[PDB]
């Protein structure tokens, strides 16, 4: 059934499963038209697919030339959606194939059900989690590679850089999570946090910067602040 | 009109004939049923007055044959035989007859009622859903299991319904999930109306069969059955204009004849909705929409 926190390490066992956030596939900016109507224009998206245990993000870029014509573009995100994880599942040998594909949102769970019909054994599962990775189009390099794409393009990532030769998968996660989380309620101050001393710096082969494991503390309290902070900020307390 | 007679009532029990019912004493001089209307199925029903448990009837068209039902005391229930000696049987219905010991099946003469609720039903098609061909006449009741529930035991004393699952592979051509799961017409008229029951007349057969079984006998894989029927046509954009007409009419008949105290655990709050308020099909239903309004607003 449903993933939660009773069962949460089931996400570092050894049976492969993937994330899929549809969050970031159908992205719009509103605008007022000459005759003072309301306009949206879509601009390119991306399907976020993480396997949790090993950092590997398959990075579906979302091409605004997919919507042209067509109508109700939220409904079809969903099953354009489904069909490129269906396809990614097909596309990966037998014993690289999920075990479980989680669903942040569980307007995914039927598009992916009748997607993966042919994969019975498969489970789709919704979480209740409430995990921030709409925030992925806050990590730099993520959002570059989007929006420079002109065609439909497939991007493989470690979204924890180098981190499980030092920390456990559970670790990564914790930290990954608080960093999105950072990232998603206050862009500017997470991002000031990351890149404040010039000295460490991100490698070419990259997302985050090269923090030695004391420096991952001060970054990691720095964002729990941030978070507690904004906090207080919201709810004047 | 043909007779159905009674051997004995040995054991007090309310009896159903079609859409009646008569209450009989245990011992009552009670030997049958008179005046039968031919040229419908019929279906006549028990419920023993020291045990409600166990619903149970029969499924007969007595162009078929001469049938009597005979209570057996070691099997406890009240069973329907098939009599081959003509004359033999047309002596003791004579005899019952003359005695007064039958109930007249009590038909209005204005009232359509039983040919609106099983206009397309035919005893062939009810032999191919409830499997004893050693018998002319079909035996329901409360307990038996559709083959779909025993895929989610023992398949001799199932109800053979046609499967229907909206996300089955049967229902969604690769390469049209969205379409198919969306707009269920593919299902319907190439799957299920081209495919397996060749013809509308057969698809409201069993429809209107599995409703029957739900109200008769409160059997819960009949009323799915029933459910998932009307939701396959009300989620399906492209309909024959005829089904949509005789669908409304058969929907209307049926929500009329469901006793008021039955209709929270007969109809699927969901799935009247959905087929009502937001389906392709929500503005074709006039005649059901305008009756579930009336009788049963608390549902929707």
């Amino acid at each position: 059934g449903a993933m939660n926190s009773s069962n949460y390490a089931e996400l570092f066992n050894n049976d492969i499963k993937l994330f899929v956030d549809d969050t970031n596939v159908y992205r719009v900016t509103v605008h007022k038209t000459f005759e003072g109507n309301v306009a949206t224009k879509a601009i390119n998206g991306c399907i976020f697919t993480l396997n949790p245990k090993t950092g590997h993000l398959f990075l579906k870029i979302i091409h605004t030339s997919v919507w042209a014509g067509q109508k109700r573009l939220s409904q079809l995100a969903k099953w354009k959606t489904a069909e490129e994880v269906s396809a990614l599942v097909r596309s990966l040998p037998k014993e690289e194939q999920p075990k479980q594909i989680i669903v942040t949102r569980k307007a995914m769970l039927d598009p992916l059900e009748v997607h993966m019909l042919d994969f019975p054994n498969i489970a789709i599962r919704p979480t209740e989690l409430r995990l921030p990775f709409s925030a992925a189009m806050s990590i730099d390099k993520l959002s570059d590679v989007v929006m420079k794409a002109t065609e439909p393009q497939m991007v493989l990532f470690n979204i924890y850089d180098d981190w499980l030769d030092r920390i456990s998968s559970y670790t990564a996660f914790s930290r990954l999570t608080l960093l999105l989380r950072a990232l998603k309620t206050n862009e500017e101050s997470a991002k000031m946090i990351l890149l404040s001393d010039p000295t460490i710096t991100i490698k070419s082969y990259h997302l985050w910067p090269s923090f030695t494991d004391e420096q991952w503390i001060t970054i990691e309290s720095q964002m729990r602040d941030l978070i507690l902070t904004e906090y207080g900020r919201k709810y004047n307390v | 009109m043909n007779t159905v007679p009674f051997t004995s009532a040995p054991i007090e029990v309310t009896i159903g004939i079609d859409q009646y019912s008569f209450n009989v004493k245990e011992n009552q001089p009670f030997h049958g049923i008179k005046d039968i209307p031919i040229g419908h199925v019929h279906v006549i029903h028990f419920q023993h007055a020291d045990n409600s448990s166990m619903r149970y009837g029969y499924w007969f068209d007595c162009r078929m044959g001469n049938f009597y039902i005979q209570y057996d005391p070691k099997d406890g229930l009240y069973k329907m035989m098939e009599e081959r000696d003509g004359a033999k049987f047309e002596n003791i219905v004579h005899n019952f007859k003359e005695r007064q010991m039958m109930v007249s099946y009590p038909k209005i003469d204005e009232d359509d009622t039983w040919y609106n609720l099983t206009e397309f039903v035919q005893m062939d098609k009810i032999r191919k859903i409830v499997r004893k061909d050693e018998n002319q006449f079909s035996y329901v009741d409360s307990s038996m299991t559709t083959v779909q529930e025993n895929e989610l035991s023992d398949p001799a004393h199932s109800l053979n319904y046609t499967v229907i699952n909206f996300k089955s592979r049967e229902a969604i051509r690769p390469g049209h999930e969205m379409e198919d799961f969306l707009d269920k017409s593919y299902y319907l008229n190439t799957v299920m109306l081209q495919g397996i029951f060749k013809n509308s007349s057969n698809y409201f057969g069993e429809l209107q069969f599995a409703f029957l079984n739900a109200m008769f006998f409160g059997n819960y894989g009949s009323s799915l059955q029933w459910h998932a029927m009307i939701e396959l046509i009300c989620s399906s954009a492209t309909v024959p204009k005829h089904m949509l007409d005789k669908l409304d009419e058969i929907l209307y008949y049926q929500i009329k004849t469901l006793p008021e105290q039955y209709s929270d655990i007969l109809l699927n709050e969901r799935v009247w909705n959905i087929c009502l308020y937001s389906s392709f099909q929500k503005n074709s239903l006039h005649n059901t929409e305008k009756i579930m309004e009336n009788k049963y607003p608390e549902l929707l």
